[PDB]
RNA sequence: AGCCAGGAUGUUGGCUUAGAAGCAGCCAUCAUUUAAAGAAAGCGUAAUAGCUCACUGGUCGAGUCGGCCUGCGCGGAAGAU
């Protein structure tokens, strides 16, 4: 499970998620998985579709993962009165804007990779789409 | 050729003429006598030999019982007595399990004008050689 | 659609009134008659029966093609009548023939009777073979499911009221 | 060898360029050399299946502005965040 | 026959899957092997 | 898209080989008579087996196919006087 190894500061207030994404164009591969929809992910989600694309490709093509949690998501758990202090540590997600390249692949041929990319939309919180490397 | 009578081949090397534990009735099941297992096939199968399997067709008639014909041994067989190890495949291509060579090989498909769909001698030198490649195969001429 | 776009021929002895949207057709063996669809245009002259489109409703060549398979079919009904056969397959299975009541013993504790409809007559020729013979193709096919839904075949030992073009696949009694 | 058809810009920010979007066009412009840059409006769909074939972005192109003829390269490119469009594109006078 | 709310992987089961309209909904009939038979949706 | 049939051979491909012949397996993915044809996707299990099938040929005669930019609507959609 993707997760920083260490950070400056265990919480973090809860910020925005407004604006526009820099990931945009397939940077390292051939085709990319990008992110459409706007939101976070959790390590525990980006762990479970990175399975599912080397399930189907067999121990064959290379796979980068552009984007990364490192945003702490707390909670308080059952039966607490509010106040009394932020929540402890849980799990941790990135958050993405439209236009992330989340995945790339390269390795296997264009129609593979859009299989293989998609056995793995179902199981992201935000609708996705299949890309292609672009010249310039 | 005709149309179907039930004509297909079960059998290994002849290390036996009518077999019990080896087929049994599936080779009886019809009009199979399975007399004329070894009380046609020796009748008939002392003038090449009796040691390499051969698969044959066979010919159920209203009449008693049947008359098959047999022509060429099978291809991979051919490998295990003179070629490589004692079985065949089993582990393929993963290592190299040998060098045979065009030439052991033509002397059975040479032979073959008939029974071995080709008016062409040279495919029978590759087209055998088919059968015998999957056992990982290195063709060293 | 290009169905639709193939009219449909007339030969002699047979009739054709088209007052508006409604049709009689008829030859030597009826006088199939049929409400037409307000969207569709069977228009005369010639030896023929064009089959198009109305301005004002939508659909049209769905429907006039519609129109194109029944007249087609009433205009073959009206010279050499439609034939299915149901063959039946089960033991202790009767059929045989008091008229135009069929006599049907599937199995059951009391056999079915089934009275044929207008112009859908039909017989035997043994026990295990029925053969009707009507007019309309919409009747036929109708009879077909009545007869036949008495007794469906089971398929396990592919019993019941089969049709005569029937495919009864079989499968295997478990396992163990 | 491709020949795109322009028509000169009579606006300019990020108003008219939507608009332009919402209008199904979609602005670039031309600079290089000595003369000074041309602003320019394109119509959307030529130039998106143009730029599908590897030629577009290493071939010199025409435009065709007001009847005329300038001739350019593609320099850079913004396309749409996540939509198979385009924003903006640079032509060199190269 | 099972509901299911997506035909996407009922269609190409068995060859012989073709999906239709039938009353609101939208059915995939198989009467050639009726093990392969789903319907989406519930009633009123 | 219908439909005529063809869909023949190296070949039980050898194979941990209980029957494994495509056909519950191990792997390999050759090359044969060619308009075609896999050591084979499937009904199947005593095993061929049978027929559709992947592929072409004869026929049919002006269109077929479904992905983009999108407007609108259909399914998903069960609670208690
Ligand atoms: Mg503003
Ligand atoms: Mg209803």
């Amino acid at each position: 499970m993707l997760q920083p190894k260490r950070t400056k500061f265990r919480k973090m207030h809860k910020g925005r998620n407004r604006g526009l994404a820099q990931g945009t164009d397939v940077s390292f591969g051939s085709f990319g998985l990008k992110a459409v929809g706007r939101g976070r992910l959790t390590a525990r989600q980006i762990e479970a579709a990175r399975r599912a694309m080397t399930r189907a490709v067999k121990r064959q093509g290379k796979i980068w993962i552009r984007v990364f949690p490192d945003k702490p998501i707390t909670e308080k758990p059952l039966a607490v009165r509010m106040g009394k202090g932020k929540g402890n540590v849980e799990y941790w997600v990135a958050l993405i804007q439209p236009g992330k390249v989340l995945y790339e692949m390269d390795g296997v041929p264009e129609e593979l990779a859009r299989e293989a990319f998609k056995l793995a939309a179902a199981k992201l919180p935000i609708k996705t789409t299949f890309v292609t490397k672009t010249v310039m | 050729a005709k149309k179907v009578q039930a004509y297909v081949k079960l059998q290994v090397a002849a290390g036996m003429a009518n077999p019990s534990p080896p087929v049994g009735p599936a080779l009886g099941q019809q009009g199979v006598n399975i007399m004329e297992f070894c009380k046609a096939f020796n009748a008939k199968t002392d003038s090449i030999e009796k040691g390499l399997p051969i698969p044959v067709v066979i010919t159920v008639y209203a009449d008693r019982s049947f008359t098959f014909v047999t022509k060429t041994p099978p291809a991979a067989v051919l490998l295990k007595k003179a070629a490589g190890i004692k079985s065949g495949s089993g582990k393929p291509n993963k290592d190299k399990v040998g060098k045979i060579s065009r030439a052991q090989l033509q002397e059975i498909a040479q032979t073959k004008a008939a029974d071995m769909t080709g008016a062409d001698i040279e495919a029978m030198t590759r087209s055998i050689e088919g059968t015998a490649r999957s056992m990982g195969l290195v063709v060293e001429d | 659609s290009r169905v639709a776009k193939a009219p449909v021929v007339v030969p002699a002895g047979v009739d054709v009134k088209i007052n508006g949207q409604v049709i009689t057709i008829k030859g030597k063996n009826g006088e199939l008659t049929r409400t037409l669809n307000d969207a569709v245009e069977v228009k005369h002259a010639d030896n023929t029966l064009t089959f198009g489109p109305r301005d004002g409703y939508a659909d049209g060549w769905a429907q006039a093609g519609t129109a194109r398979a029944l007249l087609n079919s009433m205009v073959i009904g009206v010279t050499e009548g439609f034939t299915k056969k149901l063959q039946l397959v089960g033991v202790g299975y009767r059929a045989a023939v008091k008229g135009n009541v069929i006599n049907l013993s599937l199995g059951f504790s009391h056999p079915v009777d089934h009275q044929l409809p207008a112009g859908i007559t039909a017989e035997c020729p043994t026990q295990t073979e029925i053969v009707l013979k009507g007019a309309d193709k919409q009747v036929i096919g109708q009879v077909a499911a009545d007869l036949r839904a008495y007794r469906r075949p089971e398929p396990y030992k592919g019993k019941g009221v089969r049709y005569a073009d029937e495919v009864v696949r079989t499968k295997e009694a478990k396992k163990k | 060898m491709f020949t795109i058809n322009a028509e000169v810009r009579k606006e300019q920010g990020k108003g008219a360029s939507r608009r332009l979007r919402a209008a199904n066009k979609f602005p670039a412009i031309i600079y290089g050399g000595k003369e000074a840059p041309l602003a320019i409006e394109l119509d959307h769909d030529k130039v998106m299946n143009m730029q599908a074939k590897a030629e577009f972005y290493s071939e010199v192109l025409t435009i065709v502005v007001d009847g005329k003829e300038i001739k350019v390269k593609a320099q850079d490119v913004q396309r749409h965040p996540y939509k198979p469009k385009l924003q903006h594109i640079d032509f060199v006078r190269a | 026959m099972k509901v299911l709310n997506s035909l996407r992987t009922a269609k190409e089961r068995h060859p012989d899957c073709q999906i239709v309209k039938r009353k609101g909904r939208l059915y995939v009939i198989c009467k050639s092997n009726p093990r392969f038979k789903a319907v989406q949706g519930r009633k009123k």
